């Protein structure tokens, strides 16, 4: 069970990547549909439209699910370009350490609104 | 002079808790002799103390003891070495494993985890020699370190991960061994032994103390040892 | 019947280098077996091997077995048979590159200060070969080779009664061997281990001397079973004193220093190997190497020093590194035993007791002989006996430096190719009654329940100072004559002893004990056959008869017993092989 | 000796009888310090919780470093932190490679570790004053 | 795959220990910078220092850290010294239930600044 | 090691199941016991009880305790009744987004008092 | 049978023909509350949510927890949580080693279950109303 | 069927003291009726999966046999998500027992010590 990867095995990380494209396509089309809807963003339009409970929880649940789906994909990558030992592990501490802080700065973001 | 020891006994049979007795030796006062030396004149003297040994010259592995707190190898343990006025010459058995008799260990999980690791050759036969194997100085010379090992189990008798998790743990004597034919050039199963020793006891619970190189009668490293397996461990399963 | 008995279709009493050989090769052909131990197998005498194995390899130098054949005849001063030396060399080559297989850490060729060749086994030089066959790990050779076929035990599953102590042999109605009895050290309990093939693989035995190179464990047991029970015992007075042990220690320091290019010098700076055998210098035979040094120390002209009269082995000429890759082990041994580092000063040496020839006589097979009527060649139902307490009549007079190992693995591998038929050669064998073997058990009884009798220490010490004296290299009729005598003393002397520790949890005393039994019957039969031989040949030295009796002496002494009755003596012979090869002079 | 089936092997393991190096004294330390860091940072979270909670808050935490009783806690705390933190550096370095995994060279780590600790723990009590 | 352990083996252990000693280092590092910088602390100066985006990330980057580093130290320690089994899994639950608290306690004391 | 289940193997599944249950149920002793001695919920008890750190942190703990307790058994009557697998995994997936968003609206709801 | 390949065997699996103790009653209402609670919290956290998000907030939950169809509601979830936190407590008692894994001792776990349930489901209602 | 590594062999039979022996009694006796697994909804649910109340008493009767000596090895392969925990403690197996054996109470001791083995 790779010490690097997220996943279990392979079936893991195949089906915990599709699942979160699947959240991740929905609060998409949804961040779409807003903007498509706007044109003019007023900072009254803007600051309501995160206010509310909905717009927060999904852009949480989102940033949670890039961090289980890039994960698993940049640790795929990684997999295949980077060779030496060393330079990968240092690569994924710095990709997941970004990840982590891509949610947590989510919620720094969100309830300070 | 005269020597001064304290021994550790224990006859299962006639004693229903360990002790320590007295003993003397006037030994010549001529040159010094081995603690081996010094426990066969008190061999003489009283018949009812045991202990093992053989080889007598370091290289059987059998007078594995605890001579001052200090694991060691009695055949070659100069008195010099343990001689202090005053005080005695404490001589006790390997800590850790259960005590058959006075200073012999029943060195039941030593061994254990010494095959837990398979101590042979594993070729797949795939690509027969003509006579012997192909092995350049270079790569034999991997060896050197590793095929000495005496299994006097000195280094895992003095390893505290070893005393709480004998039997998960595999110890410094085995370690030395796994590495002993991961780095050999004719074992060809060295990713099967590298899958075998990835759960969190057999290679990590060395937390590098290092009591084992502290002790080692034929001066091997098995930390060294160690940190290359647990190398091979990362560059394959991370 | 109140005695537990282990059936097995073997018995191998003994798990050293043959031992373990043949074990391991029983075990191949689907047969049942057991292997004993009085120590841990890998504490077995054989770690202690430094030299190498000597075998015609081809690795270092163009070669053929039958220079190997040679150079051994000559070796052993033609006493030694050519249809085992034959075999053994032969059948050589590949037994070796076998264990090469198992994993053997061998040492090999390539780049070097002035050497080079591909990855084969690396072969040093060694006395009484022309050039270099002695294949060898480093100084460790024999260390490589018992953890190796211990690791192959290991794996190929083999029964292994780890510390357990051999009795005394059981005797068939019909006169026959069926197992043995024996003790566990551990728990104490007796037990019969009845077989339809016992082999004795109990080693050799120099420890019936005051200084040796053997360990304490080297007590003869193999010997006085094969004795106490009726089993003939050839060339009992042939004895190897290893040309150089540490003075003072007894501790060996290998041949392969002279074969990497040690010096053996004089006080006067001289090389008085290059004097006394003038073209094979330090490379000469052992018998022939061993006087010369302990001659200079009659004349009274042998260096000292803390140590003793001795004789320097000057190595420091060679490299550091050359002493450190090619014979780390004697660097260690030097500065310990020795208190002299070998880099920058000569080794205390002295000819001690080493390697011991005769025992019991057994053909290539591994089956055990005895004689007939007529004094015919009689194969022993069930006894079979492979390595140095054998005497397949290999060694001769002067066992050839590096061949012990060779013969180890050879004769304790064909044992095991050839037990099945054995076994069949000599159709069943009936049980054996409570009174067969109550009779292997006296022995023991009579150590627990002689209480009061006279302390084993000086009967052992005795047994050893007189062994030494009137044994030692040089020895005359009248010296034999005497100690001959003191022996008979000592002998019954014996038969008083006590045993003071009389528990059951690891007594180290009753085992100690025993071994002197062995000690003893041992020394004995060694004297009766030194005496005897009216010749001078090899190891056998006589001041009486400065020559080798070439009509009169070209044979193997069997001493003949009957268990604890009265003695005898005898005669063997063997030259017929397939090249053929004839007497002749001894000059190396 | 269970229920009808008697006896059971001592062991030595009088550990005032063994004889334990320095790289010894460094490992086991480096966990005891371990397991008091864990109970440290609930002090901490404790400390920091009345530290921002609102100015009354801020005061009350400043009070309670007043005591010296405090002060020697918050000290060890800051010092087991610091033992823990160098030594763990120490593991890692063996680990990767700068360091040899000799014997000696693992006593003069140890050492040179302590030193560092002593003057980090130095430095911790010029704070917590 | 011992159920009471965080990691899915030996080698999991022992890198996500490794990379959340070098977090944990960072951040740590970094809190000694500041009140190296200090001396007499304003609580003006205080809470402007917890006010600032980039402490709080850091600050539980760090509790999320010490769970993941502590759980597998502390579960380490257990496995040596508690022998009896009922005893050690109570122990690590107190312990876990207590590593979690850290963290959300942490969520709680950031925010409401 | 089934990759729709939590746990790595049967004894990390029945390990979790029983350690969340513990912590649900103080929590659960813990919010009736408040609720028994009310009757009259006035707005200032209301929202002083969840002003309280301990009652933030405990919800808190127990949401996250849900998520990992409730994955477990919802994904067991699953693996028992719900044989075709394309149907199933869906389910998993509209569960386990259920639990994580009943969380992450935890946090929401809690920070917003 | 699939396609030209026929016949399948019959099964004896009529639920209404098979006989359940107890103890298997016991056991399948636990996993049916299971899968109640987990709805429950949903549409507790969204009362939850109601109620603290402001004034106008609490009323408006505390008016629709007045509805008689909304406390019948409320009060069959207090119950089927009760319920699956017993017999867990039950299953739990049986794990470690607090109940003998006898079949009467079973029978009799499960009566004293369903018993503390209603006693609990009885104050639920007093609390609902 | 028993796995002994056969380290150790006894001269004549195995060493078994009756209060070890006594350990068997309830598990040896199975007639492989069929009737607990037959009423067990979890084994109408994965008859392939779980292994069901008369294989997990077959599972335990060479767990505590002082004769079988692969009892850890046994105790690895029996560690997934069904072959034993798929036992809800329902009962009909005690329950219907012609022989009157105790399937449940079996079980609940091989998760016994797979708990000590794994966790
Ligand atoms: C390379 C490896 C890196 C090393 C890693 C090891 C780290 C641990 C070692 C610690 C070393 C600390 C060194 C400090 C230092 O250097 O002090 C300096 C001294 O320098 C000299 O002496 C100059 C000599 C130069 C020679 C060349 C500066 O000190 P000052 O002069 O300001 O002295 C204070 C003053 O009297 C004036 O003092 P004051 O009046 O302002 O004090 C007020 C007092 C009370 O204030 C409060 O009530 C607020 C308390 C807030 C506590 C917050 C805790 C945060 C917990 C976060 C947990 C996150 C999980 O304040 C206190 O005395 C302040 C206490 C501070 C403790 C800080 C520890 C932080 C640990 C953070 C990481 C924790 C990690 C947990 C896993
Ligand atoms: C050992 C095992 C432990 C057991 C575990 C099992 C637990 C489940 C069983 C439940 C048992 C409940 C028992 C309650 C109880 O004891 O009631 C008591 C009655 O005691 C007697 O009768 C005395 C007899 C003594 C005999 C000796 C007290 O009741 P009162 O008298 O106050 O009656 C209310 C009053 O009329 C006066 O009522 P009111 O006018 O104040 O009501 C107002 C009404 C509306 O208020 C709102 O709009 C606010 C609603 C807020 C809802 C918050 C939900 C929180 C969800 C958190 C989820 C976290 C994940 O209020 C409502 O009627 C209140 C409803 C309360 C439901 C509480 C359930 C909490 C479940 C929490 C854990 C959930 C876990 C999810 C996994
Ligand atoms: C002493 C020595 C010998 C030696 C050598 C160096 C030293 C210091 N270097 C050699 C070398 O380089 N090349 C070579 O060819 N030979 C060398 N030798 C000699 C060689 O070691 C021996 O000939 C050889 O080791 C003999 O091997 P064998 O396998 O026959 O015996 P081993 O000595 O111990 O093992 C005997 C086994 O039998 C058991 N035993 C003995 N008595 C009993 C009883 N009573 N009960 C049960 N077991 C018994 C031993 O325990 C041992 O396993
Ligand atoms: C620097 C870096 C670092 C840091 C910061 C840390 C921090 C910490 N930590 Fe640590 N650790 C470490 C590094 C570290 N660390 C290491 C390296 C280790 C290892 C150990 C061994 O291996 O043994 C540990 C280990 C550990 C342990 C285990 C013990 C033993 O020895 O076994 C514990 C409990 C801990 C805790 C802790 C805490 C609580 C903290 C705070 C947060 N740890
Ligand atoms: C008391 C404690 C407890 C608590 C509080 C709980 C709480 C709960 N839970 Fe529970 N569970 C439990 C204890 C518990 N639990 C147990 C013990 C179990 C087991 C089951 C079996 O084993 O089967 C369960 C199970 C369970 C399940 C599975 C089913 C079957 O049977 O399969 C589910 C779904 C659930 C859900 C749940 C929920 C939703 C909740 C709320 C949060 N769970
Ligand atoms: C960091 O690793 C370690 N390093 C050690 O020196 C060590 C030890 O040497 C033990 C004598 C110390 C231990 C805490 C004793 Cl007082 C409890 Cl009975 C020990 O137990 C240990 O844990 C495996
Ligand atoms: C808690 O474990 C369990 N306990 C049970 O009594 C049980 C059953 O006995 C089944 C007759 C009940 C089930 C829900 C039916 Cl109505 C769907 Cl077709 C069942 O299926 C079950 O799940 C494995
Ligand atoms: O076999 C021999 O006799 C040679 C030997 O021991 C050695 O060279 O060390
Ligand atoms: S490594 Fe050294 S101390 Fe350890 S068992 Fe081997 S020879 Fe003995
Ligand atoms: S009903 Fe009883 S006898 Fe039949 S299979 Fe189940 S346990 Fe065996
Ligand atoms: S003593 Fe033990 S911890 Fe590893 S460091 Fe040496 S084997
Ligand atoms: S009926 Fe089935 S669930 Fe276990 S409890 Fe008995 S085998
Ligand atoms: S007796 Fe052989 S090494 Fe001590």
């Amino acid at each position: 069970s790779n010490a690097s990867a997220l996943g279990r095995n392979g079936v893991h990380d195949f089906i915990l990547v599709r699942a979160t494209a699947i959240v991740l396509t929905l609060y998409i089309i949804y961040m779409v549909g807003f903007f498509a809807t706007s044109g003019e963003l007023t900072y009254e339009v803007w600051i309501g439209f995160f206010a509310s409970a909905f717009t927060k929880v999904f852009t949480l649940l989102a940033l949670f699910s890039i961090l289980i789906h890039a994960w698993i994909g940049m640790w795929q990558v990684l997999t295949d370009y980077v060779k030496p030992l060393a330079l990968r592990l240092m690569l994924q501490l710095v990709i997941v350490v970004a990840l982590v802080v891509y949610v947590i700065y989510g919620f720094v973001v969100v309830w300070g609104v | 002079m005269r020597l001064e020891f304290s021994i550790y006994r224990y006859n299962p049979d006639v004693d229903d808790a360990p002790r320590m007795q007295d003993y003397t030796l006037e030994a010549d006062e001529g040159r010094d002799m081995m603690l081996l030396d010094a426990l066969i004149q008190l061999k003489e003297k009283d018949p009812s103390l045991s202990f093992r040994r053989s080889c007598r010259e370091g290289v059987c592995g059998s007078d594995g003891l605890n001579m001052n707190g200090k694991n060691g190898l009695a055949c070659i343990t100069p008195i010099s070495a343990l001689n202090q006025p005053g005080k005695k010459i404490v001589i006790r058995p390997l800590p850790g494993l259960p005590v058959i008799r006075d200073l012999v260990v029943d060195m039941g999980q030593f061994y254990a985890q010494y095959e837990k690791i398979k101590p042979y050759l594993l070729n797949n036969g795939q690509n027969p020699p003509a006579r012997e194997h192909l092995q350049m100085p270079e790569q034999r010379e991997k060896l050197d370190g590793l095929y000495e090992c005496i299994l006097c189990a000195c280094c895992s008798t003095s390893c505290p991960s070893f005393w709480w998790n004998p039997d998960k743990f595999i110890g410094p004597a085995g370690l030395l061994a796994a590495y002993r034919f991961l780095i050999d050039s004719r074992d060809t199963e060295t990713d099967s032994r590298l899958d075998g020793l990835s759960d969190a006891f057999s290679v990590f619970r060395c937390h590098s103390i290092m009591n084992c190189v502290s002790v080692c009668p034929k001066g091997l490293n098995p930390t060294r040892a160690i940190g290359h397996i647990k190398s091979m461990l990362l560059q394959r399963n991370a | 019947m109140k005695l537990p008995v282990r059936e097995f279709d073997a018995v191998v009493i003994g798990a050293g280098g043959a031992g373990m050989r043949a074990a391991l090769q029983i075990s191949q052909s689907g047969q049942t077996c057991a292997l004993l131990s009085k120590v841990f197998p890998t504490r077995s005498h054989t770690v202690s091997a430094q030299g190498g194995i000597t075998v015609a390899l081809g690795n270092t130098h163009e070669d053929n077995w039958e220079w190997h054949m040679y150079d051994t005849v000559k070796g052993s001063d033609y006493i030694g048979d050519q249809d085992a030396i034959e075999y053994m060399c032969k059948t050589g080559p590949e037994a070796i590159l076998e264990l090469e297989h198992m994993g053997l850490p061998f040492s090999r060729l390539d780049d070097g200060r002035i050497y080079q060749r591909p990855f084969g086994g690396q072969s040093k030089n060694f006395g009484g070969e022309q050039a270099a066959r002695t294949a060898a790990a480093a100084d460790r050779t024999g260390h490589a080779l018992l953890h190796t076929l211990y690791q192959q035990n290991l794996k190929n599953h083999t029964t292994i009664f780890s510390e357990w102590y051999a009795l005394d042999l059981v005797k068939n109605q019909d006169g026959a061997v069926v197992g043995c009895t024996a003790l566990c050290i551990e728990t104490g309990e007796v037990v019969y281990f009845k077989a339809r093939a016992t082999v004795l693989a109990t080693g050799g035995a120099g420890r019936i001397y005051q200084s040796t190179t053997n360990a304490h464990i080297n007590t003869g047991d193999g010997v006085g079973m094969a004795i106490r029970a009726g089993v003939p015992v050839q060339d009992m007075e042939m004895w190897q004193f290893h040309p150089t042990g540490i003075a003072g220690a007894g501790v060996l320091v290998t041949e392969g220093c002279r074969g990497e290019g040690g010096y053996l010098l004089n006080k006067h700076g001289e090389r008085f190997m290059e004097r006394y055998a003038p073209n094979a210098k330090d490379l000469a035979g052992r018998d022939v190497v061993a006087r010369s040094i302990m001659i200079e120390i009659r004349e009274g002209r042998g260096c000292d020093g803390p140590w003793g009269p001795h004789a320097k082995l000057k190595l420091d000429h060679l490299g550091k590194e050359v002493l450190e890759s090619r014979l780390p082990g004697i660097l260690e041994l030097s500065r310990t035993f020795a208190h002299v580092d070998p880099v920058k000063e000569p080794i205390p040496v002295i000819p001690t007791c080493h390697y011991m020839m005769g025992g019991i006589p057994t053909k290539v097979t591994g089956q055990a002989l005895t004689v007939n009527e007529k004094g015919e060649d009689v194969v022993v139902p069930g006894l079979f006996a492979v390595g140095e307490i054998a005497c397949v009549s290999v060694h001769g007079a002067n066992r050839l430096g590096g061949n012990s190992l060779l013969d180890l693995v050879v004769f304790g591998r064909a044992a095991g190719l050839h037990l099945q038929e054995s076994i069949a050669e000599q159709g069943a064998l009936r049980d054996a009654s409570e009174s067969d073997v109550e009779a292997s058990l006296d022995r023991l009884n009579r150590w627990n329940n002689n209480r009061n009798g006279e302390d084993p220490v000086a009967i052992r010490k005795a047994l050893q100072e007189c062994m030494q004296h009137n044994f030692s290299v040089f020895r005359e009729g009248d010296a034999m004559a005497k100690g001959l005598e003191q022996l008979k003393v000592i002998r019954e002397r014996l038969k008083n002893a006590r045993l003071d520790d009389t528990s059951s949890e690891f007594n180290t005393q009753r085992v100690e004990c025993l071994e002197l039994d062995n000690l003893m019957e041992t020394a004995y039969a060694t004297a009766v056959s030194a005496n005897f031989r009216t010749e001078s040949r090899g190891a056998h030295s006589r001041f009486d008869f400065p020559d080798r009796d070439d009509e009169n002496w070209l044979c193997h002494s069997l001493y003949l017993p009957e268990s604890e009755s009265m003695t005898r003596r005898s005669v063997n012979m063997e030259p017929k092989l397939r090249p053929a090869f004839p007497p002749k002079i001894r000059t190396y | 000796m269970i229920r009808n089936v008697k006896k059971q092997r001592p062991v030595n393991l009088d550990l005032q009888t063994i004889r334990f190096p320095i790289t010894a004294i460094a490992s086991i330390l480096h966990r005891v310090s371990g397991v008091i860091t864990f109970v440290a940072v609930g002090i901490l979270l404790w400390l920091l919780g009345t530290s921002l909670s609102s100015p009354e808050g801020f005061e009350q935490a400043s009070a309670i470093m007043g005591s010296f009783f405090v002060k020697f806690i918050m000290w060890g705390i800051l010092t087991a932190l610091a033992y823990h933190v160098v030594v763990g550096i120490r593991h890692m370095m063996m680990d990767f490679g700068y360091l040899e995994e000799t014997f000696e060279a693992g006593k003069r780590s140890a050492k040179i570790s302590f030193v560092i600790t002593v003057v980090l723990s130095l430095l911790a009590g010029v704070l917590v004053w």
